[PDB]
RNA sequence: GGUGGGCACUCUAAGGAGACUGCCGGUGACAAACCGGAGGAAGGUGGGGAUGACGUCAAGUCAUCAUGGCCCUUACGGCCAGGGCUACACACGUGCUACAAUGGUCGGUACAAAGGGUUGCCAAGCCGCGAGGUGGAGCUAAUCCCAUAAAACCGAUCGUAGUCCGGAUCGCAGUCUGCAACUCGACUGCGUGAAGUCGGAAUCGCUAGUAAUCGUGAAUCAGAAUGUCACGGUGAAUACGUU
C-alpha cells in the first residue's frame, strides 16, 4: 500500500504526469483510486518598479504550487520504480511513501 | 449624475412589526453598522411610548412624523451678484427623509440618561408639536413666506 | 555597493560561519539554569574573548548580483530592481503577474 | 425519503435536509434560539417557510460553515428555499416573485494599491 | 535593562586596568572608550576619562553611581542654545 | 472617613483617591479586610474604617510618597547624569521626539521671541 | 466521524455548459439603438483586476545597475573604535487615540477568511498576577504548531461627573533578543495622573458589501509598525438635476 505525492509549479505538467502514472499503474495490474487534488499554495509578492521614489507604482507577482495525491491498492508490480526518469521529467517532484 | 441610470435598491426587513417606515427609521438611527444596538434602543423607546401612550405606538409614530414633515423648503440660488433663496415644494419622497433625519438629530441633543427615552420624548412631543424638531420645521416653513417674492 | 564593502561583508560571512559552535555551547551553558555562577562568568568572559565580527546580527544580507543593502527578498536571492528584470524574461520558475 | 438543499451567501455555506415533521429546527445539533441570539435571524430563516404556509409540515436538519451570523442566516434561507422547491415544483414562480431562490452575489471587494480601504484614498493636499 | 540572569557587564581590559589599579590609591585617571560598561563600588573614588566623541571627559566615580553606566556622565550633543 | 474621602461611591473607587492606590491594591484591600465592594462607603460601619486606616498606613501615601519622588528627582539631578539633565530642562526623559510633538513637557506653544 | 464504513453532501482542483439584445411589446429614418416584459443564479461590456496609443513636462534617478566625458592616486582609496542620522525657541503634510451612556468595567458565552513554519513553528505539563522560564511532543504540513478572533448577544454595576472617560507625562521594580539596551529597543507589574466638553478661515474621501466600524495575517527582520501589502465580521444615507 504505497502513496505518491506530486509537487508542481504549473498544472499543465502535473496533470500529464498524473495521467501517465495512473495509466501505467492500471495497465500493470495495480488498483488505483481517483487522483486527489490539494489546495494550491499561492505566494504573493509586491515590489516597487521605479528605481527611485514612486511609492504607488507597484508590481504584483504570484507563485503557484500544486499538490496531487495518489494511492496504489494491491501492490503487485513495482514497475513504477523503473520509470522515475520518465514519470518526472522537468518540473514535477515525486515522493513515494509506505513502500 | 449626468447619466441617470442609477436605480435604487429596496429594503424591507421589519422583524416583527411588518411595516415599512420603521425599517428606514432603523437605518437612520443605525450608526457604524450597529443594527442590533439600534434594534434594542428603538424598541425600548417604543416600549416606553406604548406604556406612556394609551394607543398603539405606530400610529403615534406616523402622527409625530406628520407634524415634523416640512411642506415647502427654501434653497439658495445665486442670481449672479446677489445671494437669494427660493422656496420650492418638497419632493413627496423627500418629506419622509427630512422628517426622519430631523427627528433623529433632535432626539440626539436632549442630554438625559439615554437616547431611548430621548427618542420617546421627541416622539410624544412631535405627536402634537411642542418639541424642538417642530420648532425647526415651522421656522423653515415660515422662511418660505419670508421669501415668497421670488417663488415663480 | 562598493566592491570593498561587498568584500568586507563576505569576509564577515566567513568569520561568522567559521566558529558556528562556541557561540552555541557558551550561550546554552549560560541559559542552562543549573550550571553555577562560575560557569556563568567564565562563559561571559569566553564570549567577550572572540571578535565582535562573529555574530549573525552583524550580518546584513545583500543582493547576490548588486549588493543593494535595501529592498531584499529572501525567498529569492535578488534585489528589488533585479528580481523584476529577471522575472520579465521568464528566468524565475513559476513566476507570473497576479490579478485575482 | 427526504430532500436536500445547499445555500451559499457571504462566504457562508449551509446544507439543509428536509424530512416530514413539524419544524424542530436543529443548527449543528443545537436549539435555534440558542444559536441565533437576539436577532432577526430566526425570522429571516422562517420567511420562505412561512411564505408557503408549511412551517409545521416539515422538519429541518442543517449545518453551516464560514461567515458571520447574517451570512449564515441568508445561507439557511437560500438552502431551505432550494430544498422546498425540490418538493413542490409548482411554487418556483411564487419564490421568483418573492426573490428568495436568487442568490446574493455581493462579496467583499479587495484592497488595492495606493488606497487605504478598497476605495478610500488619502487626503490629497494640493499645496 | 539587562536581565537578572547577568548582573554586571564590564569591558575586560577595563576590569584588568581597574583591578590592577586598586593596588595603589587614586593617582591618575584611567582612559576608557567603552561607554557601555557597568561600574561597581570597587572603583569608587577613581577618576575615569570616558571618550565622548572628540575628547575624553574625566569623571570622578563615587559610591552613589553603582547603578548607572559609564556613558550617562558624558554628553555627546552640545546644544549651547538657539540664541 | 479616611483622609477627606468621598461618599455615595463604591468602596474600591473611594479608596483609590488617596494617592498611592489604584484599582488593583484597592481591590486587594477591599477583599482582604471584609467589606462589600458594592456597598457605598457612606453606609459602611465604623468597624471597617479602622481596618482601612491600618491598610492605608501599611504601605505609603501623601507626604512620604511626595518626599521620596522628590528625593529621587534631586538624586538624579545633583549627580549630572544624562537623565538628570533631561529632567532638569523639562524635556522628556524616556527619549521621545524633541524635534516636534513634545508638548506635554513644554507647555503651550509660546511663540518665538515675543 | 471517535471507530468500522460510504462515495450522499460540503469542500478541495482540473475540464466543460451557461449571458449572446438570445425571445415577446412599443418607439425608432421600417437602420444603429433605446424603453419595458418573460425565463433565468446571473441582462444589457453581471462585479473587481491585469492591460496605459501618438506624445508633453531638457519631469525623476549617475546612489540599484551600465555608460561618454571631467576629476583624486600617501587619497576624494582602504581598516578599526566610539558619536550622529532618533538634536529643538518654531512651521507644514500624512496618521493613531480620545473628548464618552448607540458608552467604560465584571461573568460565562456564538460565528470568519487569508497566510507562515526543519539554520523553523514550538504544543501538553509544571513554576510565575504578569511580560515569561523549564519541558519536549507533533509536523517538510488540508495531518502538528502559530491560534483563544473581535465588534455582536444576555445578565450586574457605574449616572454624566474632566468622572468607574481619557491616557500623555513621570517615579520605582521587572521580562526578552542581542558582545553590548546611556546616547538609542520592544513589552510587563505597582503608583501618579495631564490636554481634551467634537474643534475658525479653510479643506478632504466616498455611489453598494461602497462609506463607517471590528479584528486577523504576511513581507523586511536577532529585536523593533499607529507605516506598506493582504483577508474576512457587521453594515447604511443620498442622487430632483447640469446654471
Ligand atoms: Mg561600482
Ligand atoms: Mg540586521
Ligand atoms: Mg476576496
Ligand atoms: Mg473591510
Ligand atoms: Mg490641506
Ligand atoms: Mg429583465
Ligand atoms: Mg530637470
Ligand atoms: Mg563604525
Ligand atoms: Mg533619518
Ligand atoms: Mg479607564
Amino acid at each position: 500500500q504505497i502513496r505518491i505525492r506530486l509537487k508542481a509549479f504549473d498544472h499543465r505538467l502535473i496533470d500529464q504526469s498524473t495521467q501517465e502514472i495512473v495509466e501505467t499503474a492500471k495497465r500493470t495490474g495495480a488498483q488505483v483510486r481517483g487522483p486527489i487534488p490539494l489546495p494550491t499554495r499561492k505566494e504573493r509578492f509586491t515590489v516597487l518598479i521605479s528605481p527611485h521614489v514612486n511609492k504607488d507604482a507597484r508590481d504584483q507577482y504570484e507563485i503557484r504550487t500544486h499538490k496531487r495525491v495518489l494511492d496504489i491498492v494491491q501492490p503487485t508490480d513495482k514497475t513504477v520504480d523503473a520509470l522515475m526518469k520518465l514519470d518526472l521529467a522537468a518540473g514535477v517532484e515525486v515522493q513515494i511513501s509506505l513502500g | 449624475p449626468r447619466r441617470r441610470v442609477a436605480a435604487k435598491r429596496e429594503v424591507l426587513a421589519d422583524p416583527k412589526y411588518g411595516s415599512q417606515i420603521l425599517a428606514k427609521f432603523m437605518n437612520h438611527v443605525m450608526e457604524s453598522g450597529k443594527k442590533a444596538v439600534a434594534e434594542r434602543i428603538v424598541y425600548g423607546a417604543l416600549d416606553k411610548v406604548k406604556e406612556r401612550g394609551k394607543a398603539d405606538p405606530l400610529e403615534t409614530f406616523e402622527k409625530a412624523l406628520d407634524a415634523i414633515a416640512p411642506l415647502v423648503e427654501v434653497k439658495s440660488r445665486r442670481v449672479g451678484g446677489a445671494t437669494y433663496q427660493v422656496p420650492v415644494e418638497v419632493r413627496p419622497s423627500r418629506r419622509n427623509a427630512l422628517a426622519m433625519r430631523w427627528l433623529v438629530d433632535f432626539a440626539r441633543k436632549r442630554g438625559e440618561k439615554s437616547m431611548a427615552l430621548r427618542l420617546a420624548g421627541e416622539l410624544l412631543d412631535a405627536a402634537e408639536g411642542k418639541g424642538a424638531a417642530v420648532k425647526k420645521r415651522e421656522d423653515v416653513h415660515r422662511m418660505a413666506e419670508a421669501n415668497k417674492a421670488f417663488s415663480h | 555597493a562598493k566592491e570593498s564593502m561587498k568584500n568586507r561583508e563576505l569576509k564577515r560571512q566567513l568569520t561568522v560561519a567559521k566558529y558556528a559552535k562556541k557561540r552555541a555551547e557558551l550561550k546554552a551553558i549560560i541559559a542552562n539554569p543549573n550550571s553555577s555562577a562560575e560557569e556563568r562568568w567564565n562563559a561571559q568572559v569566553a564570549l567577550q574573548k572572540q571578535p565582535r565580527d562573529a555574530s549573525a546580527s552583524r550580518l546584513r544580507n545583500r543582493c547576490r548580483l548588486t549588493g543593494r543593502p535595501h529592498g531584499f527578498y529572501r525567498k529569492f536571492g535578488l534585489s528589488r530592481n533585479k528580481l523584476r528584470e529577471a522575472a520579465m524574461r521568464g528566468d524565475v520558475p513559476g513566476l507570473v503577474k497576479a490579478s485575482w | 425519503t427526504q430532500n436536500y438543499g445547499t445555500g451559499r451567501r457571504k462566504t457562508a455555506t449551509a446544507r439543509v435536509f428536509l424530512r416530514p415533521g413539524t419544524g424542530k429546527i436543529s443548527i449543528n445539533n443545537r436549539g435555534l434560539d440558542q444559536f441565533f441570539g437576539r436577532e432577526t435571524a430566526r425570522m429571516v430563516v422562517r420567511q420562505p417557510l412561512e411564505l408557503t404556509e408549511t412551517v409545521e409540515k416539515f422538519d429541518i436538519f442543517v449545518t453551516v460553515v464560514g461567515g458571520g451570523v447574517s451570512g449564515q442566516a441568508g445561507a439557511i434561507r437560500h438552502g431551505i428555499t432550494r430544498a422546498l422547491i425540490e418538493y413542490d415544483e409548482t411554487l418556483r414562480s411564487s419564490l421568483r416573485k418573492a426573490g428568495y431562490v436568487t442568490r446574493d452575489a455581493r462579496e467583499v471587494e479587495r484592497k488595492k494599491v495606493g488606497l487605504r480601504k478598497a476605495r478610500k484614498r488619502p487626503q490629497y493636499s494640493k499645496r | 535593562p539587562r536581565s537578572l540572569k547577568k548582573g554586571p557587564f564590564i569591558d575586560l581590559h577595563l576590569l584588568k586596568k581597574v583591578e590592577v589599579a586598586v593596588e595603589k590609591n587614586d593617582r591618575k585617571p584611567i582612559k576608557t572608550w567603552s561607554r557601555r560598561s557597568m561600574i561597581l563600588p570597587h572603583m569608587v573614588g577613581l577618576t575615569i576619562a570616558v571618550h565622548n566623541g572628540r575628547q575624553h571627559v574625566p569623571v570622578l566615580v563615587n559610591e552613589d553611581m553603582v547603578g548607572h553606566k559609564l556613558g550617562e556622565f558624558a554628553a555627546t550633543r552640545t546644544y549651547r542654545g538657539h540664541a | 472617613a479616611g483622609v477627606n474621602i468621598p461618599d455615595n461611591k463604591h468602596t474600591v473607587i473611594s479608596l483609590t483617591y488617596i494617592y498611592g492606590v489604584g484599582r488593583t491594591t484597592a481591590q486587594s484591600i477591599c477583599a482582604a479586610t471584609g467589606v462589600n465592594p458594592a456597598a457605598k462607603i457612606k453606609d459602611l460601619s465604623d468597624e471597617q474604617i479602622d481596618q482601612l486606616r491600618n491598610e492605608v498606613a501599611k504601605i505609603t501615601t501623601e507626604g512620604d510618597l511626595r518626599r521620596e519622588i522628590n528625593m529621587n528627582i534631586k538624586r538624579l539631578m545633583d549627580l549630572g547624569c544624562y537623565r538628570g539633565l533631561r529632567h532638569r530642562r523639562g524635556l522628556p526623559v524616556r527619549g521621545q521626539r524633541t524635534k516636534t510633538n513634545a508638548r506635554t513637557r513644554k507647555g503651550p506653544r509660546k511663540p518665538i521671541r515675543k
